[PDB]
């Protein structure tokens, strides 16, 4: 179901928005999760250009420079 | 008829005669508090009862008791009006006589000393105005009546959703007025469970054991007996024929040498009748039949002395043969059936963990207070203190009553604590319900719904005060010495003070009266709420209780209820509705005996009304009042259908008795859908008063009763002639028939003048009478705001045309001509109260001095030497109303400003400008200025000026009163002297003061002379006090907050006409917003060249179904017609004949309408005035469901020489050419909501921010930025505007560097952003990292 | 919590007076230019002495 | 931080931290004092409790703040925030350069612009105004510029008219649902405090003029300006992102106008005659010599773009009406004349725009739409359409139908009286026949309302569609529907008690007639039920949308 499918998101910062904050923060903390952004919500939270639209170019060039020469 | 009804008359359509006229609308509010505060001889609710509850209070065993004698309410500190200015609370001192007795130890009880302390003041309590309002701080407030579930027993069902099985359930709940709730509930296994409050579940019988009931006794309570006899050998059984019902024979049923029933043959009514008439008292049964039967009491062997079987245990062929050899003959077994009489209690016992009273008390104490070690004294004290404590528990009267009534008892009144029989009976009833006999009541039913009011709640609060102080009394009496203290040192002030002050101060029920409007106030004071303490919440209750119940008939208004977060949780009181003696709701009805419908009224409550057959207000009866039709529409038990000619016991009292005072003001309501009707009756209370109060052109007839019953107008206390008429005051000379023998007297009504309301509107009374005019007892002497000659005018009628005008009227938006803004008719006056605070900081005191650093002479001009604005000085936004300055040391500048100040020689002031400026954009005239100085701080210049001015004005105002009153009195004396003493010319010659020294012949006239003088001197001395006090209250420094040295309150009167963006609607729930203001030039006109005032949109009418908004337009048209005709005849000055004729014609209108009109009226001096007031139009009354009809309106139209179609050809003011097809034109009453754009419009560029999270926040009433929500973000997401979003949530809001670094680039002409990180996320970083969580930003 | 029962808790209403409003820092940024431009017109040692 | 009245205010974290610190120290001391075990244990326990209350309160005994009953807000609550689930970046944030007010009409507007209140625009662009002001040199320094606009010197109005030109502004309404809930427009300076919003866009916003208010935002950075103008720009969204159909479609007044034009009657002025172009077909009407609706053969030049990338041209004597002919003057280029030859209802008037978009492109469609709005309002005004009480016609056969069905109920009543039918069987029968009656009266009223106008051309009688106002409104799609009209003229429905069971005594009266006490009371339940239902389904819709945006 959509409500269940929304539960799975790689970004924990995103999860801290809609899900139960406490749990998510802990559960991610123990595993030493690394939130790389790459999504909308997680980016809106940190106040960075949306990885879509006018900013999809920015996030693209950045993603490409990243993990490369 | 009446007097002020001569100045005008509303034409009343409709047939049904009023059988009962409308009572006082403010009834509830006044009556309640009238009961709360009063001296009541008995324990009936009031401060008396509240006292008698907790009192007397004795020390713990200490034999020092404090009892209560009597209480009194001293005269208020300030009157209603003064207190409204100063800003204190209008309240009376509570003086109560208390008695402290010290019993000599070693009884007989007698006291060494009882010190009876004089009345000890505990707190002051708020008082209720004649208008049913309270004043907390200089503000009229209302306490909304509360509606909640009445105390008693309640049997619910809760089927369906529970357990998914479908076996349903049955629950009972005993809810007291105060204390813990007692719940009994079943479960799928039919085990009876009990819980206190919402607490842990427990098997029911465990309560009974705490009441000292052994298993044997419980079984004796809930089960009958089946007697077994071992006579001879091989058991027999006693038999009652009704027992065998609902069962098939388990064996051969035979006795008396005759076999009545065989095996496998069910026992029907046949076998039962046979066995019944044959009289079979005994039958022999097999030894195997008792294999399932449960033994009743215990059993033991006389010999062995051991327990054979415990009570409530299944017998077997074994145990039977064990107790039968022991000699036992009789064995008692429960009478059990899984259909008729259920064995629930027996199975309840099997789940019962406990055994005796002690064990039960323990398991209970470990329930209520789980985890702490249980003790005997503990488990005892708890259980006794729950339902049996006179202190901690009560159902009150309503509770005991509903309790016994729902238990089918006799006594309607009894104790407030449960009895063993009470609880046990309730259990029995729940059981009976599960067994199939008896029904289940419902919460929504108004019979289970009670209604409190101000008085009850106020009493509850004062009660909590009394208990929290009781603890103190018992505390101090612990260690106390003998005569050293008195009932003063114990009882404090604050416990009562803050307790009652809290309620009136902050409660969801207590609130600022909504005063923009008479109907607003009066519909606020009649209001009910299921919210607040004791009630449910918006999120708590679902739609059920919100929905209109059939019981809401004649009690609650089905239409007028708020639409929003809470719907149906409020509603409103019906017109004729009354609070029942017990506090249910009861409604007027007409008793129908035999075949005649009698005019005798009757008051039936929700429960009372139930079985009776009630006819309808809309029904036809003629002459003696027999129902015409043999079949009449009637509602009887919950439902409504056609009933036989005479089957009826009752009929509706009025046509309007279903609705509310607000809903009754909607003309042609029968033609409006309930949705838009709700919207209308909701918006009608939002009507702002006008500058020229006009009149409804289209009425109902409630418009009088509303404005009159409300305090907005000023009614005459007595009939007579007016000695004096001023816009300030009105002086009536009292008629002799009314006026009391002593003191003579003339009624002097001081009128309220321009002053601030709670809504920041204007409230100003105006005299409706002329100099020396005859008045009637209870007549309107002076109108209020939005009131015309006793009738309620919430707005102004005007010429309306339905037609699309070049899209300017596109949506519900309204297009109005310039004729309206020119005539200033829709103009409204606003009064804003602004305040200036002179505080004290460690840096120094603040000054109100006119000496302000950095200000122009234009700014300094408008203020006096003291720095306060002149009364009458017109100001705009930015002007300085009050000067203020606060000390700030060490300016601490930078080299640029160091050089700057060095060159231009400007000493940087040690003070910053704190002055109270006029709010930006608003402009008005200063009417009034107040100065509140701290007691002990020297009064400034302006302060003294104001003080002395008030002193002289008060001297004149009181002296004038003394003069008028005295002249009036002396006149009465002079009147008495001429009877029995007569010298007319010879009397008034000598000095007036000498008249007192005169006598008269022996008679009662010599006594009245004594009276007139006896009272004279009273008024003579009553001057002194009334002066002295009045003087002192001007001088004394009003108490203030910590740190504030003084306060300057300025009152501004702004005048706003109307402009595009304002919201205005009709009474039919058709909203609108003025779009453009069109020149009279461009306004569509008719063949007569008369321009139309307003052009609406005909498209809004069909979809939103209110067809009434059209009828009001049609009738109104015709109505205005009848005005114009008269206006012609008056302009042509025909004669008193033609006018009388036409007027008589208009007041009749075809056939069959109750009217009762003129030819009694004086041929000239009266009629000619009526017509004079009627030239503006002919006011028409259209009762709610009794209102006018098509043909009647059309006929009136014919009388106005207007078309039947209500449509007249119109012409564009532009091209002048005709509009194809006609257009409906007429007159519609249009209000103006207080939603004016001048308030609504807001904007900001860069304002002040918030300290915690850096975010835009309005400090100066410079409105903080608009909120950008998650959805509003999703929009930008969908569009894919990335930078718009970034800047939206970063640089424009949350970024502390971003904002300024932006602003700089903005002025530099460079549009860019250097975003950085929002402070919200940064704060979150710190907050997370504050915990044991390490959250870092990585990479690059 | 203040009225409305919402998360409108009193602390969210405490405004920051401590931080300078942007409209100020604008003017200061400009006053730099004013004093500099005006100190450009004085003689060498007059500029040096006034700055010093 | 301080506060007025000398009083202070502080976070609850201070109370908590204070407790933890104090107890910790007490433990250190008790260690140095060699206290007995029971004491050091009790202390350690207490410290654990305190530290817990600090980190997250409520997994423990729920400590309360000093002299206040309300439980102190812990750090966990500082993070979690409240009002459902958001932390400060979702539920909302306050934003600079913004405003709001009540909205008004402004039919003179072009779809790409909106009226912006003068004072509002002053306060909004205040930073830009400063910049331009001292850019040209009208102001010495920034301070002086502030004093200038504070005084509102006459020059600043023109200075503002400079910054307003190409700088778009964002407009938004309260229930933002779909991206069209926020659009970009071009500011047009207007007197008064009200915002003027283009009527065609009133559809997407779902904004009635009943006092709804609209928020405004300023696109600060350059990128925000270009973003607004090339994306959020109103003129760039004419199509609902949900479906290809136009969202700019004329709403009510305008469609009534075009309806009243494109309509045709039987016999009127100029009926039968012939005229060359629509240019003189307008002259004939304006002069009053020819009626707006009459059948007249007239020549027209219609274009078709059928040639590859190229517009063809032709002409013919078409059978049309004066009104349709005049309306054709607006229709640009490639659109065939066959599009305006119909009755032009709210449906067809939309497909006109759609075809215009899929054929001529964006710009022609936009200007087309502006024109359609203007002419719509104009001719709708000229039409003098109104609503009277007699405009709603009740069937003459109504009372008869009522009486016959009323005979049915008594028939079934006699049946049940004799036990011929069971209670439920009877109930179903009665409700069936009553509903049947309702259908009869409805399908009657619609007929007596629809074609009942009977007129004459050169003969005695020829009957056509009705010119009745409320009917024109319902037929065009301007407002109202057969279902609602049914409630106006014919009897309205049957009502069901709160239980949900339908009552067998329907409402035999309509709105034009009086509804007595009963009928109204019985209607009330359905009313409050309706209001509650929609008001709640709003929230449900919102929740659904939220789950959806979260999953995607
Ligand atoms: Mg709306």
């Amino acid at each position: 179901g959509i409500t269940k499918a929304s539960l799975a998101t790689e970004s924990f910062i995103s999860a801290a928005s809609f899900q139960e904050t406490t749990r998510v923060l802990t559960e991610a903390a123990v595993a030493g999760k690394r939130d790389e952004l790459r999504g909308l919500k997680e980016n809106v939270i940190v106040g960075r250009l949306i990885p879509a639209g006018t900013g999809y170019a920015y996030h693209q060039d950045r993603m490409r420079r990243r993990a490369a020469g | 008829y009446s007097y002020t009804e001569k100045k005008r008359i509303r034409k009343d359509f409709g047939k049904r005669p009023q059988v009962l006229d409308v009572p006082y609308l403010l009834s509830i509010q006044l009556d309640s508090f009238q009961k709360f505060i009063e001296q009541d001889p008995e324990g009936q609710y009031g401060l008396e009862a509240a006292f008698r509850s907790v009192f007397p209070i004795q020390s713990y065993s200490g034999n020092s008791e404090l009892q209560y004698v009597s209480y009194r309410l001293g005269e208020p500190v300030f009157d209603v009006q003064e207190c409204q200015i100063r800003g204190v609370t209008y309240s009376a001192p509570l003086r109560v006589k208390l008695r402290l007795v010290i019993y000599e130890r070693e009884a007989p009880e007698g006291t060494v000393k009882d010190i009876k302390e004089q009345e000890v003041y505990m707190g002051e309590i708020p008082l209720m105005t004649d208008n049913g309002t309270f004043v907390i701080n200089g503000t009229e407030r209302v306490i909304v009546s509360q509606l909640h579930r009445s105390p008693g027993v309640f049997f619910d069902s809760d089927k369906g959703k529970t357990h998914s099985s479908g076996k349903v359930l049955y629950n009972a709940r005993i809810i007291p007025y105060r204390g813990s709730w007692l719940d009994f509930e079943f479960d799928p296994k039919d085990n009876l469970f009990v819980r206190i409050d919402r607490r842990r579940k427990l098997p029911a019988t465990i309560i009974l054991r705490a009441l000292n009931y052994t298993t044997e006794q419980i079984l004796d309570l809930f089960f009958e007996k089946v007697i077994f006899e071992i006579r001879d050998n091989k058991l027999q059984m006693e038999l009652v024929p009704e027992r065998l019902r609902g069962e098939t024979a388990s064996f051969d049923i035979e006795a008396n040498g005759k076999v009545y029933v065989e095996k496998g043959r069910r026992i029907t009514a046949r076998h039962i009748r046979q066995l019944e008439k044959d009289d079979v008292k005994l039958i022999e049964v097999p030894v195997e039949y008792i294999a399932g039967k449960v033994v009743a009491k215990d059993y033991i062997d006389e010999s062995t002395g051991e327990l054979i079987c415990a009570a409530n245990m299944e017998l077997s062929l074994d145990l039977l043969a064990k107790l039968s050899q022991s000699g036992h003959k009789r064995i008692e077994t429960l009478f059990t059936n899984d259909l008729d009489h259920g064995p629930y209690i027996s199975e309840t016992l099997r789940v019962d963990p406990t055994n005796d009273r002690l064990s039960a008390l323990v398991e209970i104490y470990r329930m209520m207070r789980p985890g702490e070690p249980p003790t005997r004294e503990a488990a005892e004290s708890l259980f006794e203190n729950l339902f049996f404590s006179e202190d901690r528990y009560d159902l009150s009267a309503v509770g005991r009553m509903k309790f016994n009534r729902s238990l089918l008892r006799e006594e309607i009144e009894g104790s407030g604590i449960l009895s063993k029989d009470d609880i046990i009976d309730v259990m029995k009833k729940l059981i009976d319900i599960r067994n199939g006999k008896g029904e289940v009541d419902d919460i929504d039913h108004l019979g289970n719904r009670r209604i409190r009011s101000v008085g009850e709640m106020a009493e509850n609060q004062f009660r909590v005060g009394l208990v929290r102080v009781e603890r103190a009394v018992k505390e101090r009496l612990s260690l106390g010495d003998l005569d050293t203290l008195m009932p003063q040192d114990m009882i404090n002030a604050k416990p009562i003070s803050a307790a009652v002050k809290e309620f009136f101060g902050s409660s969801q029920l207590s609130q600022f009266m909504d005063q923009n409007n008479p109907l607003s106030e009066i519909t606020h004071k009649r209001r009910i709420s299921a919210l607040g303490p004791g009630g449910l919440t918006r999120e708590r209750a679902g739609f059920e209780v919100r929905d209109v119940h059939p019981t809401h008939y004649g009690r609650v208004c089905p239409i007028e209820t708020p639409e929003g977060p809470n719907i149906g949780l409020i509603n409103s009181l019906s017109v004729y509705a009354q609070t029942n003696e017990y506090g249910f709701l009861e409604t007027p009805y007409r008793k129908v005996t035999d075949g005649v419908v009698t005019d005798e009224i009757h008051y039936l409550s929700a429960i009372e009304e139930g079985n009776y057959v009630i006819a309808q207000a809309n029904s036809n009866l003629d002459e003696e009042g027999h129902f015409v039709e043999d079949l009449v529409t009637c509602r009887s038990k919950g439902e409504s259908s056609l009933f036989s000619r005479d089957q009826v016991d009752y009929m509706d009292v009025s046509t309007q008795q279903v609705v509310s005072v607000g809903a009754s003001l909607i003309p042609f309501l029968e033609h409006d859908d309930a949705n838009r009707a709700l919207m209308g009756a909701n918006m009608q209370r939002q009507a702002v008063p006008t500058l020229r109060a006009d009149k409804p052109l289209v009425g109902t007839g409630m418009e009088r009763a509303v404005a009159v019953d409300s305090g907005v107008t000023a009614v005459a206390k007595r009939g007579g002639v007016v000695q004096y008429v001023d816009a300030s005051r009105i002086v009536i000379k009292v008629n002799e028939d009314e006026m009391y023998p002593g003191e003579a007297g003339i009624d002097i009504y001081n009128l309220t003048k321009y002053t601030r309301s709670n809504q920041n509107t204007c409230i100003n009374q105006m005299p409706c009478v002329s100099l020396g005019e005859p008045v009637e007892r209870g007549d309107v002497l002076a109108d209020g705001p939005s009131t015309d000659l006793g009738e309620l005018a919430l707005g102004q009628n005007m010429r309306v045309a339905f037609m699309p005008w070049n899209g300017y009227n596109f949506e519900d938006s309204i297009l109005v001509s310039e004729r309206v803004v020119q005539e200033d008719r829709f103009t409204t006056i606003h009064i804003q109260e602004l305040a200036c605070v002179s505080r004290d900081t460690k840096l120094g005191p603040e000054e109100i001095t006119a000496d302000i650093p950095n200000v122009g002479e234009a700014a300094l001009s408008k203020l006096d030497e003291s720095g306060i604005v002149y009364i009458g000085a017109e100001v705009t936004g930015g002007d300085i109303l009050v000067g203020k300055v606060t000390p700030k040391g060490e300016t601490q500048l930078t080299p640029e400003e160091k050089l700057l100040r060095a060159i231009f020689g400007e000493k940087a002031s040690d003070v910053k400008d704190s002055s109270l400026r006029v709010p930006n954009g608003v402009s008005g005239t200063v009417i009034d200025v107040q100065v509140f100085t701290r007691d002990g701080v020297e009064k400034d210049k302006r302060a003294l000026e104001i003080e002395e001015m008030q002193l002289k004005q008060a001297k004149k105002d009181l002296s004038e009163e003394l003069q008028i009153l005295e002249a009036g009195l002396f006149s009465r004396i002079r009147a008495v002297l001429v009877a029995g003493g007569v010298e007319a010319e010879k009397l008034d010659k000598l000095p007036r003061d000498r008249w007192l020294e005169l006598g008269l012949t022996d008679e009662e006239k010599q006594n009245q002379l004594e009276q007139l003088a006896e009272q004279y001197d009273e008024l003579k001395h009553e001057f002194e006090k009334k002066l002295e006090a009045k003087r002192r209250k001007i001088t004394q420094g009003d108490d203030l907050a910590p740190g504030v040295l003084k306060i300057v309150k300025v009152y501004l009167a702004v005048k706003r006409r109307i402009q595009p963006g304002d919201k205005m609607a009709g009474r039919h729930g058709n909203k609108g917003v003025i779009s453009k203001i069109n020149p009279i030039e461009d306004m569509p006109y008719d063949e007569n060249g008369t321009p139309v005032d307003i052009v609406l949109n005909p498209l809004g009418v069909p979809s939103r179904m209110n067809i009434g908004q059209i009828l009001e337009t049609h009738l109104g048209m015709a109505a205005k017609g009848i005005g114009d005709k008269i206006n012609a005849m008056l302009k042509q000055q025909q004669e008193v004949a033609k006018l009388r004729e036409f007027i008589q014609r208009a007041y009749d209108l075809g056939a069959d309408v109750r009217q009762k009109v003129d030819l009694s009226t004086f041929s000239d001096e009266e009629v000619m005035r009526l017509a004079e007031n009627l030239r503006k139009g002919m006011p028409i009354a259209t009762p709610v469901f009794d209102g006018a009809k098509e043909a009647e309106i059309k006929e009136l139209l014919k009388l106005g020489d207007l078309p039947t179609s209500g449509q007249i050809r119109l012409y564009d003011g532009r091209t002048g050419e005709q509009f194809e097809r006609p257009v409906t034109v007429g007159y519609m009453y249009m209000l103006k909501l207080n939603h004016l754009v001048d308030d609504k419009m807001h904007a900001r560029s860069t304002g002040s921010y918030s300290l915690v999270t850096q975010q835009p926040l309005g400090g100066k009433a410079q409105f903080g930025g608009q909120r950008f929500g998650e959805m509003e973000v999703w929009a930008l997401e969908a569009y894919g505007a990335a930078y718009t979003l970034q800047e939206m949530l970063t640089v424009k809001s949350d970024d502390v560097n971003g904002r300024t670094k932006m602003y700089k680039n903005i002025v530099d002409g460079n549009h860019q952003m250097e975003p950085g990180m929002p402070e919200s996320f940064n704060v979150l970083l710190k907050e997370i990292r504050s915990l044991g969580i390490n959250i870092e930003l990585e990479d690059e | 919590p203040i009225g409305d029962d919402e998360d409108s808790h009193l602390g969210d209403f405490i405004e920051d007076t401590t931080l300078e409003l942007p409209l100020d820092s604008a003017t200061t940024e400009s006053l730099r230019a004013a004093t500099h431009d005006v100190l450009a017109g004085l003689t060498a040692r007059e500029a040096k002495v006034l700055r010093m | 931080v301080p506060l007025d009245g000398g009083r202070f205010a502080t976070s609850d974290l201070n109370d908590l931290y204070r407790r933890v610190i104090n107890r910790n120290n007490r433990l250190k001391r008790l260690l140095d004092l060699a206290a007995p075990d029971i004491i050091v244990r009790n202390e350690k326990r207490m410290l654990q409790e305190a530290v817990d209350a600090l980190l997250d309160n409520g997994r423990r005994g729920r400590a309360i703040t000093g002299s206040n009953k309300r439980p102190l807000k812990s750090l966990a609550d500082m993070i979690k925030g409240k009002q459902g689930r958001f932390r400060q970046n979702l539920l909302g944030k306050r934003v600079d350069y913004s405003g709001r007010s009540v909205i008004t009409v402004g039919p003179y507007l072009r779809l790409h612009q909106c009226g912006l209140p003068k004072k509002m625009a002053l306060e909004l662009f205040k930073p830009f105004i400063y910049g331009k002001l001292e850019l040209r040199g009208l102001a010495t320094t920034i301070k002086a510029a502030k004093k200038m606009v504070e005084r509102e010197e006459a020059v600043v109005w023109d200075i503002l008219d400079e910054v307003i030109r190409e700088h778009p502004v964002l407009l938004n309404r309260a229930p933002t649902l779909h991206r069209l809930g926020i659009q970009a427009f071009e500011p047009v300076l207007i007197e008064g405090k009200a915002i003027q919003l283009h009527p065609l866009v009133c559809a997407a916003y779902n904004a009635d003029f009943d006092g709804d208010q609209m928020a405004v935002h300023v696109p600060l950075t350059l990128e925000a300006q270009l973003e607004a103008r090339a994306l959020m720009m109103s003129t760039n969204n004419i199509l609902s992102p949900a479906n290809g159909e136009p969202i700019i479609v004329p709403s009510q007044d305008v469609v009534l106008g075009l309806y009243y034009m494109t309509r045709d009657c039987v016999n009127a002025k100029g009926e039968g005659m012939v005229l060359t172009g629509p240019k003189e077909a307008e002259r004939l009407y304006r002069s009053g010599l020819a009626s707006l609706h009459a059948r007249v053969k007239v020549r027209i030049t219609e274009y078709e773009k059928d040639a590859n990338g190229e517009l063809v041209a032709k002409t013919s004597l078409k059978d049309t009406t004066v009104g349709r002919a005049i309306l054709w003057m607006i229709v640009p280029k490639g659109l065939p004349y066959s599009i305006v030859n119909q009755a032009l209802g709210k449906k067809a008037i939309s497909k006109m725009l759609n075809t215009c978009y899929r054929i001529l492109g964006l710009k022609p469609t936009v200007i087309f739409a502006d024109q359609i709005m203007y002419t719509g309002f104009a001719y709708a005004a000229r039409s003098g359409a109104s609503v009277g009480i007699d405009d709603m016609v009740i069937p003459e056969k109504k009372h008869e139908i009522i009486s016959e069905a009323e005979a049915e109920v008594a028939e079934i009543q006699e049946q049940f009286q004799s036990g011929l039918v069971t209670a439920g069987e009877r109930y179903n029968k009665v409700i069936d026949i009553w509903a049947a009656a309702n259908d009869r009266v409805s399908k009657a009223m619609m007929d007596n309302l629809q074609t009942e106008t009977v007129i004459n051309r050169d003969g005695q009688e020829e009957k056509q569609v009705s010119f009745n106002s409320i009917y024109m409104m319902a037929d065009s799609g301007a407002r109202g529907s057969a279902a609602q009209i049914r409630q106006l003229a014919g009897m309205r429905g049957l009502m069901a008690k709160p239980d949900g069971s339908i009552i067998e005594t329907p409402i035999t009266a309509n709105f034009r007639e009086g509804l007595n006490v009963l009928q109204y009371f019985i209607s009330t339940h359905g009313a409050r039920k309706g209001l509650a239902d929609t008001a709640l389904k709003t929230a449900n819709s919102g929740y659904l949308t939220r789950r959806l945006v979260d999953v995607a």
